[PDB]
RNA sequence: UCAGACCUCAGAUCAGACGCGGCGACCCGCUGAAUUUAAGCAUAUUACUAAGCGGAGGAAAAGAAACUAACCAGGAUUCCCCCAGUAACGGCGAGUGAAGAGGGAAGAGCCCAGCGCCGAAUCCCCGCCCGCGGGCGCGGGACGUGUGGCGUACGGG
RNA sequence: CGGCCCCCGGCGCGGCGGGACCCGGUCUCCUCGGAGUCGGGUUGUUUGGGAAUGCAGCCCAAAGCGGGUGGUAAACUCCA
RNA sequence: AGAAGACCCUGUUGAGCUUGACUCUAGUCUGCAACUGUGAAG
């Protein structure tokens, strides 16, 4: 029935900014792996007949 | 509690900082409050800009600013007063009046006036009743292509314009550009320590 | 040969200056016609205050250095003391007259 | 034009008729209780000049309070602590001795909002004033447009709020540098707004 | 002593009164009318 | 019911009336200006608001 | 992320990495900066010379836009203007000079670090150092004071 | 004054209104500590904080310059960003600490007293009469010890 | 950007009823301001404000080409 | 067994009390101007 230690603040940092550079850089990549015919099944799509 | 080299801190927390700690978790939502308060305000004013008035073109004060402007509180009365428009007429078409401002040159005072001038040709003065039109009111075949214009009224743009390339003078080589500088300073500093001697 | 410079005695961005009539704010605390009457009826009604007829003395024996010592003491910054002194002075003028 | 002359008249006060009109008066306010009402305004000129109209609903207050500063209301002064705070005598109240009176007739008179209040006499141990209340329920009040912003419950005793001239003083409020402490409202405004740790988002 | 101010505040007790200015606010402090007959 | 009717009856547009028959919307509202006070405008102000109310324009650019 | 801090390695030991002997206690030397000139003294003369005394003159109201005057040296004073500028003026070195106007680019004072492109430029500017005026006199160039 | 007026001051279960307490997260005006830090401790810090008292509102407060600036000038207030842990303060030790400018959110400006023109041109109350407002009173008052209109520094008539 | 029903609160366009109600531009003529307050001394407190940032007590006590400000006390002078 | 020795020492931990300890303070004495007027004489 006591405090717990060290109370979780509100104001804790939940939020990460990320440059837009490196943002832009991460779809970049996403869109070229989604041009691969190997890394969309080995996602785990079923695309052995598109 | 210091250490190896490192870098003395001021940690400004010996107050009660905790209970006074404001975070922004409602900032989200107050982008589309403010969003939505303009499309309410747009609504109010419908032929009217959502902006307002028109803005003046004002020079920053400092060194570190008079050489780029900005967007001023309203127009001089002098400015008013040149642009032929009556101080209380103007804010009822939208025009900010600011009876606080001066003009102590000409170059200021003609900038405004312009953009006063300018604004008052792209008006579109609907009738106070529209049965029956008046002088100031605009034509019929004007009050139709009357829409709310979207941001701010002719925005303020510092367009540079190019120094044309010429040749150079003797004059503007043999100009010494650091004794002239240096000499002003004396001058300037000396100036009062001169004024009474000549006494 | 001679360009407008940041530094010196004529330092500034060269603008025509626009000279036009003060503004209206200005003419605070001047004089008029009505208020020299309205104050000069209470001066002739209401007389001086006790500092002003005891500078008043001082300054009708030739002692005008511990007349605006006494005055800056009482009335407060040596710009004050300056301006009743000679106030004070105007009236002995005027009295030997009349 | 008889208000002009007053206003300067008034300023005369250490001419032979002042003194006389300051002795005279002194000594009949501090016949009477320290609160009574006023059946006119001592100085009708420098009433109306705070606000006051010859109107029905307007009322005048005279307030007599004891000068000096405030001694510290401790047990046998004994201020158990660091020697910064045993000062007892040389201690002067935040308020001005004016906002003082205004704030006992405005206790007194519930039922009426303070406007304004004008000194009116002093001595070694009191400071007269007369105090301007209204009453902003009545019709003389309520229909003029002039007089309806007092009559708002915004305006519910602006002198415990220090809202009036002589309160207002107090706070330390105006433009410039001299007034830097209370930027944003209040002093108090400015010092929480000063001590608050902003923590955006994405900081 | 927060303990003790919540124990006799508003809410802790029946609110005879402001239980109605609750329900009457949702409506406007709607008097003089009745609703419409059958 | 009945005799409650029959009395804001009775009183109907007096200037005085019970205070069980008055409107008890809410100790605050109750002293508020009427709707006619607080629609009512100095003679200065009705001037500023004929001649230089806000008039309905819009700008081209 | 918690998973990669000290903390999960240390569960098990029991002084969790703070020593048996001398104990993690609260404050074993102080609070912030305690002790500068009695018991860090050395931490401090060492590490943070200058640190104590009071040095200079004082001014009371500092307006930091009365003393603005950004610099730009010679070797980047070309990266105001355009390429095509320095390209279309270094073909008629004996033709019209380009003006490059160093206080619109943001820029009051032109100092003179680096080596200049051997062909003439008008430079106006408000401050000009004196190594600065002597590489435009010499490249043909000419300086020219603003306000 | 047909002899009483005015001034000042009382009484009433007089006619009609208002004030009181609660809540008090936010807000306004006061009051005011010490733990604590300075490895002691006294100024300092904690803190112009907690506790104490008063007063409101859905916001409050502030707010239309006795401002900033020293410029090629800015132009009410509030809030955000930045200025900046900077100028400055401080057993110049520990520590404390803003503002101008600049970028944004939002933007709305106005009213008296005084001064002098207008036959007090102004207002409340009761009763009656009309559809909470209106007329009517040869009704009662307030008001010249100053109400209303014009008019407020951007000048105004 | 579903239907139906009963209410509530707005806005736009019309007419009806009752209330307001002449604005600008030139010249001449005339008019124009807040006092036990500012300010000075002193005390206490407050502030980053430091020969005093604000506030307050007491004493002194204004002027009207005045008064306040111009981040170091003061005099003269100019200027904003 | 019952009790983180009350004895002793340490702590830059206190408290009660005391003074010619350091620094203050209520109170009190004293001085100045203000409230504070009228007149005579030295
Ligand atoms: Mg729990
Ligand atoms: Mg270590
Ligand atoms: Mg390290
Ligand atoms: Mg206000
Ligand atoms: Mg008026
Ligand atoms: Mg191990
Ligand atoms: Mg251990
Ligand atoms: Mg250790
Ligand atoms: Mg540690
Ligand atoms: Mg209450
Ligand atoms: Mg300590
Ligand atoms: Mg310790
Ligand atoms: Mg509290
Ligand atoms: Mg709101
Ligand atoms: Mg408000
Ligand atoms: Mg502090
Ligand atoms: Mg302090
Ligand atoms: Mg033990
Ligand atoms: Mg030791
Ligand atoms: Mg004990």
């Amino acid at each position: 029935g006591g405090r717990m230690f060290a109370p979780t603040k509100t104001w804790r940092r939940w939020h990460r900014r990320v440059n837009t550079t490196q943002k832009r850089y991460a779809v970049c990549s996403a869109l070229a792996a989604s041009a691969l015919p190997a890394l969309i099944m080995s996602k785990g799509h079923r695309i052995e007949e598109i | 509690a210091p250490s190896r080299n490192g870098m003395i801190l001021k940690p400004h927390f010996h107050k009660d900082w905790q209970r006074r700690v404001t975070t922004w978790f409602n900032q989200p939502a107050r982008k589309i409050r403010r969003r939505k308060a303009r499309q309410v305000k747009a609504r109010l004013v419908a032929p009217r800009p959502v902006s307002g008035p028109v803005r003046p073109v004002v020079r920053c004060p400092t060194n570190r600013y008079h050489t780029k402007v900005r967007a001023g509180r309203g127009f001089s009365l002098e400015e008013l007063k040149a642009a032929g428009i009556n101080k209380k007429v103007a804010r009822t078409i939208g025009i900010s009046v600011d009876p606080r401002r001066r003009n102590k040159s000409t170059e200021g005072l003609q900038t405004n006036v312009q953009r006063l001038k300018e604004y008052r040709s792209k008006l579109i003065v609907f009738p106070r009743k529209p049965s029956a039109p008046k002088k100031g009111d605009s034509t019929a075949e004007e009050l139709k292509l009357a829409t709310q214009l979207k941001g701010p009224i002719m925005p303020i743009r510092s367009v540079y314009k190019k120094e044309k390339a010429r040749v150079i003078t003797e004059e503007e080589k043999n100009f010494k550009a650091f004794a002239s500088l240096r000499m002003a300073r004396a001058n300037a500093r000396l100036f009062g320590i001169r004024a009474k001697k000549a006494k | 040969i001679r360009y407008p410079m940041a530094v010196g005695l004529n330092k500034g961005h060269r603008v025509t200056k626009n000279v036009t009539k003060p503004r209206h704010c200005r003419r605070r605390g001047r004089l008029t016609k009505h208020t020299k009457f309205v104050r000069d009826m209470i001066r002739e009604v209401c007389g001086f205050a006790p500092y002003e007829r005891r500078a008043m003395e001082l300054l009708k024996v030739s002692k005008d250095k511990r007349a605006l010592k006494f005055i800056k003491k009482r009335i407060g910054t040596h710009i004050r003391a300056k301006r009743k002194r000679e106030e004070l002075s105007n009236v002995l003028a005027a009295m030997r007259k009349a | 034009g008889a208000y002009k002359y007053m206003q300067e008249l008034w300023r005369k006060k250490q001419s032979d008729v002042m003194r006389f009109l300051l002795r005279v008066r002194c000594w009949q306010y501090r016949q009477l209780s320290s609160l009574h009402r006023a059946p006119r305004p001592t100085r009708p000129d420098k009433a109306r000049r705070l606000g006051y109209k010859a109107k029905q609903g307007y009322v005048i207050y005279r307030i007599r309070v004891r000068r000096g500063g405030r001694k510290r209301p401790v047990p046998k002064g004994a201020t158990y602590g660091k020697p910064v705070n045993h000062g007892i005598n040389q201690l002067k109240f935040a308020r001005s001795l004016q906002s003082v009176a205004e704030e006992r007739a405005g206790r007194h008179c519930g039922g009426l909002r303070v406007l304004a209040s004008y000194w009116v006499g002093e001595d070694s141990t009191y400071k007269f004033f007369e105090v301007i209340l209204i009453d902003t329920f009545h019709k003389a009040i309520r229909r003029n447009p002039d007089t309806q912003w007092i009559t708002k419950s915004v305006h519910k005793h602006r002198e415990m709020r220090g809202l009036t001239s002589a309160g207002k003083k107090s706070r330390g409020l105006g433009k410039g540098h001299k007034f830097h402490i209370t930027i944003g409202g209040s002093r108090r405004a400015c010092w929480k707004r000063r001590n608050t740790l902003q923590l955006h988002r994405y900081r | 002593s927060a303990k003790a101010k919540r124990r006799n505040t508003t809410g802790t007790g029946r609110m005879r009164h402001l239980k109605v200015v609750y329900r009457r606010f949702k409506n406007g402090f709607r008097e003089g009318t009745t609703p419409k007959p059958k | 019911q009945t005799q409650k009717e029959n009395l804001r009856k009775f009183y109907k547009g007096k200037k005085y009336k019970p205070l069980d028959l008055r409107p008890k919307k809410t100790r605050a509202l109750r002293r508020r200006l009427n709707k006619h006070e607080e629609g009512l405008r100095t003679k200065k102000q009705q001037r500023k608001d004929r001649l230089y109310s806000v008039r309905k324009f819009a700008v081209k650019a | 992320p918690s998973k990669l801090r000290k903390t999960r390695k240390l569960r098990g030991h029991v002084s969790h990495g703070h020593g048996r002997i001398g104990k993690h206690r609260k404050h074993p030397g102080g609070r912030g900066n305690a002790g500068g000139m009695h018991h860090h003294r050395i931490n401090f003369d060492k590490y943070h010379p200058g640190y104590f005394g009071k040095v200079g003159m004082r001014h009371y109201h500092l307006k930091k836009n009365q003393s603005f005057c950004p610099t730009i040296n010679l070797d980047k004073l070309w990266t105001l203007v355009s390429e095509q500028t320095r390209l279309n003026h270094a073909k008629n070195l004996e033709g019209p000079a380009p003006i490059i106007d160093a206080v619109h680019a943001g820029y009051y004072k032109v100092l003179g670090k680096g080596k200049l492109p051997k062909q003439p430029v008008i430079v106006k500017a408000k401050f000009f150092s004196r190594k600065a005026e002597e590489k435009i006199k010499s490249v043909g160039g000419a300086c020219v004071l603003v306000a």
